[PDB]
């Protein structure tokens, strides 16, 4: 084929594999802060389910 | 007919032009940057659609 | 002819011969159908 | 659809099967004796099945094609050589007896599982309950050792404890002398070696451990000659016996059926037959043992499963 | 067992698992445990002889003290915070209580004494529920609390299972002990990384128990309880050889085989939070395994042991053992690894 | 009648230490029995009362039953009391020592955290609806008929399931 | 729940008892009914670490 | 299998009557005319203070007095 | 309360390390978890009281359920030992060390 | 990680979402590999039970490749779903939060000294 | 408190040698107690006298492997001034692993005891300067 087959295939490789490798970079960031910090989407550990209060009232009043 | 005992001289070439159709494959893949290297960097000839396909 | 004891498996389980080529056939019908419906789907959403 | 706790839940039951004659009747008595005619007029008369003694060849007759196969197949024993010189030095006599011992072991679960799925008894010529006689027999005169012994009591502790025992047992009892002589009208020119003690020794066993041991489980019938001869006697007998002894009254249908299972599958029975205790007179060693395993796959009618041998004739295997 | 026990006794040990990983009440949960606990004994001692019952009340005990020490844990919980849940809040004793607990339960060392012993003295049947369906109720709960767990109990209990494991392997000629050490091996991997990443533990349960169900199952075949009984496997049944040996490579874990990817993967989890140290203990003693493995493979497929003469009679006759599932399940558990992002 | 709930307490732990130190079951037993009704009658003072009959009844039959059985296989030619062994006996002279003085201890170290020897009995009940009508532990329990009765259901597959669990095993 | 099938459902076997807030026979409110509703409200929504 | 049940009364009726008196609890309440009013009067008795409501002019069926026409009436339980 | 609940988990730390220590009796250990259970029937009873969270008294009663159950199992294993060995000593029990 | 994502769906095999996402191609590398598995657990099944490894059971053979290739074409859609998610999100957060990832400013190496060591 | 452990780090290591031999004696001291009770409860000694001896040779050993370790670190960074070297750790190891050879009565034990501690100290030392952390906790 010629030299600019494997010139211009390589730099698509090299590329694609830099973009790879910064986004694993920035993935590792991205889970540090939501683990630490718990404003993302992820390691939203459960709490108490508040469908399951009862509003209603009760015998006495102060509740 | 003979093809019983024949048949089997088919499948190392058939691996063979299968793995020359996935390299083909492959540099399908990877078309970005066919004519945008700083390097061979030449305006497509006339009726010429790809540098080097 | 051959043995004694006439074997557990001398002729196929018709039932079950039918039953495994149709659930294949079926299966791939399906699949093929899910495929297209997929991807039918998937341009409508994106806007081909 | 084979049997399973599916085809015992939908029917297929033994009690249900079981009649006034499906019974397990085993008939014993030293060589020579009139154990088979005794056996085959006894079946015939009863309507239960003969089961001829088990004997080197019963599992290549019971398996394949049907016919005998060669003896390097079937045990590597003889009982013409065990006649000829029954203190060898390659162990023939203790392979022969614990090949024995395998073929009746087979043979009993054959006869059990006939007995439970159809109902219909069986009458068998000595039985894996007596076969000890002849090992106890060897080891008095010498032909095996304390070790095979040993590993002969262990095999059967392992496999005879889960069997039922014969519904009763038919000892004919004739004398050594007489045994000599029946042996010698006969004329076997191997068999006729053989010494009497050897016959007395078999004797022993069979007055001493063996009768006493099946009065406690089973009902027991001991005849002389001149009665086992007239069959039609015995059958007389066994036509009024009354059985309210042994393992046999506590089954019901949810322990048939395990014992059917047991039975069912012949690997399982001979499970525990094989186990790698290494005795010199039993171990075969790697490169004698792959020899003769790929010259048996190699037989006709046994390359592949029993539906799958074209050579033999076997049709349709692409959708089997 | 007649067909109405046999029901009654599946579906409960079926329900016990499916309670504890469906309920939302602590108290739930230890009635699934529960459940498991009675339902299981009488498959242990099914066959009723002294080694059996030996080896369920030993497993009875066991379960019923590991069971009190949970309730105690739920109830404390109970108290400190009115609710039937553990919470941020619940207290650092409570929460070890409770994880030194389900790893009694589970068989983690150095709470494991027992269960190779149990194991020795059951069918191979029961082993292998035992080793497979009875881990899932205890690792839902701990899944369930992973932010709430201490990592170092938990890293102290996975280095010490997968030391305890790796020696208790090596000095064993019987496949059912074998099998209860391989099971306290991977289970340290598993809790290994529970703090960190429990979906990784899901992945390294998952590809254990499809690994354990063939071999156990391959087991079986012939009641091989010992060596020298599956050393006869080139006479009995000369096929399952090549996938004994890729089942028992891939346990031990080497590369090619799935049974790696938890490894490896583990591995990276743990050198990503900065678990140096443990990680390259962990996968440093994960090599007595693979050579108590590879003896097996040596015994069993790469020679060949003398053989019975009693053993042309089993050649005679003809077999129907083998499910579906053991070609199905083998074949995943050995050539699964190219798969490998997909089980992530 | 400030110290009356300490005191049932102090007894409890007593008889858990005395069935702990594991004399012949029979005064395991007997000790066990005496906790329960220890344990109804501390039920009882913090306003129970279902929960504390019912413990004492399933105890008693329970233990009962316990009896049978080991005088029927856990039975030894001179089953061993308490003070039968010398060493029994001083861990449990010890045990009941080393109550009270970790009691004093604690109380030292701070005398509101864990435990309150001064206004033992100031903090027992805590709130009462003075004026209701239906508050008694029975409606609580009784709120298995219709508002948890999942929690009925597994138990009573639990208590199903065991008959068929036992009669496998003693089978 | 470590599969939930409760919610998936629709069903409540034992989600409505998990806490001193929820519902109680006769409406007997329970001991620090006001602050444990204070405190779950608070805290949901946002994730449980953030609730610490 | 009339005759069936017939030799169970004969020779064991005390199992013949425990299986009747099953039947018949499972049945009675489905047959029955009054089981409506099983939980209709356990609705009717207040355990609890009616706690009243603020009015805000869009309560035109809830009473404002208890000897008031509007709400709930027990004249059913008075005649039952 | 608090006194109260202190002495409520010292006495079943007291069952469990009976339970822990063995003393040659197999009944004697279950007696021991049987005190166990008494304890946390106890404190779980003391605690829905104290709380007045009457919605939660099911669950003490469940708790006497399934210890029941278990009790009842442990107790059939012990028929089982005895039939086997003559008694109930745990030292016969060692079987599986090999 | 992601069990906590807002819209989550409890045991949800294929979300509406994962509608969007283009489908895997029919003869795709994993699916082609997951039906020469099928393919491999047929021969081995049949070598277990000693049938002619490749004549025996093609109606079997056939639903197990079938099967797999089945299996495999799901649970890969909802694996490319999952993927998809965890980008989303990602990239999300990255939006939402700026300061905490700031861009770099890459100096030439024209104005960059590195050391050098020599090979002597 | 615990705090006593962690004393072993203020002042730089070859000053102090008594408090870090204090130090290293009672880690020693308590890895030996541990190790003893376990032996103890399984693997039974045939007499409570022999169970005590059997704790009190454990224990002394384990003292006595710790308390050559801290001296010997302390004496080796002290003579040669290297104040945060990890041969000083590894020679401590070594020596340690001499002191359990010799108590045990066997030159290959002795050996093989050397060498694993000496790396496994050295390793300890390599570890408290670069900053890794035994058990971390979940960061991700
Ligand atoms: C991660 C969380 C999510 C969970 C995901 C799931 C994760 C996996 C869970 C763990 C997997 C372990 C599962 C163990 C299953 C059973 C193991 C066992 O003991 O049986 C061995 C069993 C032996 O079967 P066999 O050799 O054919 O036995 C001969 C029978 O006796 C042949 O005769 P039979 O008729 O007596 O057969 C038995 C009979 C008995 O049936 C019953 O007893 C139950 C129902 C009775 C109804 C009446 O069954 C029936 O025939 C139906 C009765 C109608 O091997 C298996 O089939 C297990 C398959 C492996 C499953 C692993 C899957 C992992 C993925
Ligand atoms: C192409 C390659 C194909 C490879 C084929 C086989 C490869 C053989 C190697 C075997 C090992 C690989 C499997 C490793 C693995 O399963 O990862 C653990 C995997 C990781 O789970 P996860 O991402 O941490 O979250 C799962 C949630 O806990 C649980 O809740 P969720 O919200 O995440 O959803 C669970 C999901 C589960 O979907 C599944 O069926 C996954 C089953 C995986 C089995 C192996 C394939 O959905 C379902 O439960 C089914 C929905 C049915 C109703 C739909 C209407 O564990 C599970 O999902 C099993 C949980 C039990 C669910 C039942
Ligand atoms: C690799 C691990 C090797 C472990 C060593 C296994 C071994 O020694 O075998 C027993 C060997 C003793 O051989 P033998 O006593 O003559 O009889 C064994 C035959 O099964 C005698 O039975 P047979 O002659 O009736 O059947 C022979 C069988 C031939 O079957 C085999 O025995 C060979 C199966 C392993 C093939 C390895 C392929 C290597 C993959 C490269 C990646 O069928 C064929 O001749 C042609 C069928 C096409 C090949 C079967 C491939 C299907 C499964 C593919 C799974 C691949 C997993 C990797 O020792
Ligand atoms: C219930 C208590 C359980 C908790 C442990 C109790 C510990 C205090 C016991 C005091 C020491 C007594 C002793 O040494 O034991 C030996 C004794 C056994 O003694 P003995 O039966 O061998 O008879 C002694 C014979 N002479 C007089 C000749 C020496 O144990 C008991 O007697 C205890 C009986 C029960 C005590 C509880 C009474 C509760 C009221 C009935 C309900
Ligand atoms: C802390 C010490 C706990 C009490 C120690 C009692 C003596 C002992 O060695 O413990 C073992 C003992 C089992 O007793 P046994 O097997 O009969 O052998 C007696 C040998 N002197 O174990 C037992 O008897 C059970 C001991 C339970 C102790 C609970 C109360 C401890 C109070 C302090
Ligand atoms: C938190 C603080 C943790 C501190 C960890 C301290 C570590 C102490 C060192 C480990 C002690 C191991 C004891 C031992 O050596 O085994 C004794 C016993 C074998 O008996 P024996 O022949 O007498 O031993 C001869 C020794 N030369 O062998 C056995 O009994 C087997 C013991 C296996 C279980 C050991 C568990 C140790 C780890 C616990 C983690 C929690
Ligand atoms: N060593 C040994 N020889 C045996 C055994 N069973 C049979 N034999 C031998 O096989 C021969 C059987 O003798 P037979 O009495 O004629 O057997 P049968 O024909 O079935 O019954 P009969 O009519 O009485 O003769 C004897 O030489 C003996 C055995 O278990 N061990």
């Amino acid at each position: 084929d010629g030299p600019e087959k494997n010139y211009e295939k390589t730099l698509a490789i090299l590329q694609i594999e830099s973009e790879k490798a910064e986004l694993r970079l920035k993935e590792q960031e991205v889970r540090r802060l939501m683990r630490a910090r718990g404003d993302g989407p992820w390691y939203q550990f459960p709490t108490p389910e508040k469908e399951f209060i009862d509003h209603s009232p009760k015998a006495t009043p102060d509740n | 007919q003979l093809l019983r005992e024949h048949w089997v001289h088919i499948l190392v070439p058939a691996g063979f032009v299968f793995g020359c159709y996935l390299d083909r494959k492959d540099d399908e893949k990877l078309t970005a940057f066919r004519n945008k290297s700083m390097l061979f960097q030449r305006e497509l000839r006339p009726n010429e659609e790809v540098t080097w396909k | 002819k051959f043995y004694v004891r006439e074997p557990v498996n001398a002729k196929p389980n018709w039932l079950a011969v039918g039953l495994s080529v149709g659930a294949s056939v079926f299966m791939w019908i399906y699949l093929i159908q899910t495929h297209n419906e997929d991807v039918l789907e998937y341009k409508r959403r994106n806007g081909l | 659809l084979r049997y399973g706790l599916l085809a015992a839940i939908l029917g297929d039951k033994t009690t249900k099967k079981l009649h006034e004659y499906s019974r397990v009747i085993t008939v014993d008595g030293n060589i020579c004796s009139g154990k088979n005619k005794l056996a085959k007029e006894i079946a015939q008369q009863l309507g239960m099945k003969h089961y001829p003694e088990a004997g080197i060849q019963y599992s290549s007759t019971t398996t394949g094609d049907g016919r005998p196969l060669d003896i390097e197949f079937s045990g590597s024993c003889s009982l013409e050589k065990f006649y000829d010189d029954p203190k060898s030095n390659d162990g023939n006599s203790y392979r022969l007896q614990s090949w024995l011992y395998a073929s009746r072991l087979l043979q009993y679960a054959d006869a059990l599982e006939h007995l439970l799925s159809t109902g219909q008894g069986v009458v068998l010529e000595r039985s894996i309950y007596s076969d000890f006689v002849f090992l106890e027999a060897m080891y008095n005169q010498g032909y095996i050792r304390k070790q095979c012994v040993d590993h002969y009591n262990e095999i059967k502790r392992l496999t005879l404890p889960e069997y039922l025992p014969p519904h009763a047992v038919i000892y004919i009892d004739v004398p050594v002398p007489e045994v000599q002589s029946r042996i010698q009208k006969k004329g076997d020119p191997h068999e006729m070696k053989v010494t009497s003690a050897y016959l007395q020794d078999i004797e022993n066993a069979y007055k001493k451990t063996f009768l006493p041991k099946m009065s406690e489980m089973c009902e027991v019938l001991v005849y002389d000659s001149w009665e086992a001869e007239d069959p039609t006697k015995v059958v007389e007998d066994i036509e009024y016996l009354k059985y309210n002894k042994g393992p046999w009254l506590k089954q019901d249908d949810w322990t048939f059926h395990y014992l059917r299972m047991l039975v069912q599958d012949k690997t399982e029975v001979l499970n525990y037959t094989t186990i790698p205790v290494y005795l010199p007179e039993i171990t075969i060693g790697a490169h004698q043992g792959s020899r003769i395993y790929n010259s048996f796959r190699e037989l006709p009618g046994r390359k592949y499963a029993p539906g799958y041998n074209a050579e033999v004739g076997d049709k349709w295997i692409w959708l089997k | 067992m007649n067909p109405i026990t046999l029901a009654i006794i599946y579906f409960t040990i079926f329900l016990g698992p499916v309670i504890t990983m469906s309920s939302t009440n602590l108290m739930l949960m230890w009635v699934g445990l529960e459940f498991s606990l009675l339902a299981i004994i009488p498959m242990l001692i099914n066959k009723k002889n002294p080694r059996s019952t030996e080896a369920a009340t030993k497993y009875f005990v066991t379960q019923a003290t590991a069971s009190m020490i949970i309730l105690l844990a739920i109830v404390l919980n109970y108290k400190q915070l009115g609710t039937w849940m553990f919470q941020q809040q619940t207290n650092g004793l409570i929460l070890n209580m409770t994880l030194m607990a389900l790893s009694m339960k589970l068989g983690l060392a150095p709470f494991h004494f027992w269960l190779p012993e149990v194991t020795q003295g059951i069918p191979l049947h029961m082993g292998l529920i035992l080793l497979t369906w009875q881990k899932i109720a205890p690792l839902s709960i701990l899944i369930q609390i992973y932010p709430l767990l201490n990592s170092t109990i938990i890293l102290m209990l996975a280095i010490t299972s997968i030391f305890m494991g790796a020696w208790g392997g090596l000095n064993q000629t019987q496949m059912r002990k074998i099998m209860a050490y391989s099971s306290i091996a991977h289970m340290g991997w598993m809790l290994a990384i529970l703090p960190y990443n429990p979906s990784l533990t899901l992945l390294n349960l998952m590809i254990y128990i499809i690994l354990t169900a063939p071999m156990f199952m391959a087991l079986m075949l012939n009641n091989s309880m010992t060596i020298n009984s599956i050393s006869l496997l080139w006479n009995k049944t000369p096929a399952m050889l090549t996938m004994i040996s890729l089942m028992l490579l891939s346990l031990g874990g080497l590369p090619p085989l799935t049974g790696f990817l938890p490894k490896w993967i583990i591995i990276t989890e743990l050198m990503k939070n900065n678990c140096l140290i443990m990680a390259t203990l962990m996968a440093m003693m994960a090599l007595l395994n693979l050579f108590f493995y590879t003896r097996l493979i040596y015994s069993t497929s790469l020679t060949m042991f003398p053989t019975n003469n009693n053993s042309k009679m089993m050649t005679h006759q003809t077999k129907t053992k083998p499910n579906l599932m053991f070609s199905t399940l083998a074949i995943m558990s050995t050539m699964t690894l190219p798969l490998a992002p997909q089980l992530i | 009648m400030n110290n009356y709930i300490f005191v049932l307490s102090s007894l409890f732990l007593v008889g858990c230490l005395g069935l702990a130190l594991k004399p012949s079951p029979i005064y395991g037993g007997l000790g066990l029995i005496v906790s329960g009704f220890v344990g109804c009658l501390m039920v009882l003072g913090f306003g129970g009362s279902f929960l504390g009959l019912m413990v004492f009844l399933i105890y008693l039959g329970g233990m009962l039953v316990v009896f049978g059985y080991t005088t029927a296989m856990a039975t030894e030619e001179y089953p061993e009391t308490w003070g039968s062994n010398w060493l029994i006996l001083g861990f449990l002279v010890l045990g009941v020592i080393m109550e009270v003085f970790l009691i004093c201890v604690l109380n030292y170290y701070d005398e509101v955290g864990v435990i309150n020897l001064d206004g033992l009995g100031d903090w027992l009940m805590y709130e009462v609806d003075d004026v209701g009508v239906m508050l008694e532990g029975g409606i609580g329990v009784a709120a298995m008929y219709s508002c948890a009765t999942w929690m009925m259901v597994v138990a009573g597959w639990s208590l199903f399931a065991g008959i068929f669990i036992i009669i496998e095993i003693t089978r | 729940p470590f599969l939930d099938i409760q919610k998936k459902l629709g069903i409540s076997l034992d989600r409505h008892f998990m806490f001193l807030s929820a519902e109680q026979p006769y409406k007997n409110a329970a001991r620090c009914h006001a602050f444990e509703k204070e405190w779950i409200e608070c805290a949901h929504g946002i994730g449980g670490t953030r609730a610490k | 299998i009339s005759a069936f049940l017939k030799n169970a009364w004969a020779k064991e009726p005390v199992l013949v009557v425990s299986f009747s008196v099953w039947g018949l609890a499972i049945i009675m309440p489905m047959i029955s005319p009054y089981t409506k009013y099983a939980s209709m009067i356990n609705k009717a008795t207040p355990y609890n203070y009616p706690v009243p409501v603020r009015d805000d002019g869009n309560m035109p069926d809830v009473p404002s007095h208890p000897q008031d026409p509007l709400g709930p009436s027990l004249d059913w339980l008075k005649n039952l | 309360m608090p006194s109260t609940f202190f002495n409520l988990t010292m006495a079943f730390s007291l069952s469990l390390l009976g339970t822990l220590m063995f003393r040659s009796h197999l009944m004697s250990t279950l007696l021991c978890l049987e005190g166990m259970v008494l304890s946390l029937f106890i404190m779980t009873s003391v605690t829905s009281l104290n709380s007045n969270s009457m919605s939660s008294m099911p669950i003490p009663i469940t708790i006497l359920v399934f210890a029941a159950c278990e009790a009842a199992v442990g107790l059939a294993l012990l028929v089982k030992v005895s039939n086997t060995y003559g008694t109930d000593y745990v030292q016969n029990l060692n079987l599986l060390q090999c | 990680m992601m069990n906590g994502r807002p819209g989550h769906e409890p045991l949800k095999f294929l979300p509406d979402e994962a509608r969007s996402l283009p489908p895997p191609k029919l003869n795709d590398p994993r699916l082609v590999y997951m039906g020469l598995l099928g393919y491999c657990t047929g021969l081995m099944d049949n070598m277990l039970r000693m049938r002619p490894v490749m004549r025996a059971g093609l109606h079997r053979q056939l639903l197990f490749v079938t099967s797999f290739v089945f299996a495999g074409y799901f649970y890969l859609k909802r694996q490319n779903y999952l993927y998809a998610v965890k980008d989303h999100d990602m990239f999300g957060y990255i939006k939402l939060h700026p300061e905490d990832f700031p861009e770099k400013e890459k100096k030439t190496y024209a104005e960059i000294l590195e050391p050098f060591h020599p090979v002597r | 408190v615990k705090r006593f452990f962690e004393s072993y780090h203020e002042v730089p290591d070859g000053t102090q040698c008594h408090r870090k031999t204090y130090i290293t004696t009672a880690l020693g001291g308590i890895c030996g107690i541990i190790g003893s009770a376990y032996s103890v409860s399984l693997n039974p000694a045939d007499s409570t006298l022999e169970a005590v001896a059997r704790v009190g040779r454990y224990t002394f050993t384990a003292a006595a492997i710790g308390a050559m370790f801290g001296l010997t670190t302390c004496v080796s960074a002290q003579v040669r001034e290297k104040p945060d070297d990890p041969l000083n750790y590894f020679i401590g190891g070594c020596a340690g692993g001499l002191t359990l050879g010799a108590r045990t009565h066997s030159y290959g034990t002795a050996a093989m005891g050397c060498v694993y501690m000496g790396t496994a100290a050295a390793l300890f030392k390599i570890g408290k300067l670069e900053g890794w952390e035994l058990f971390p906790t979940p960061k991700v």
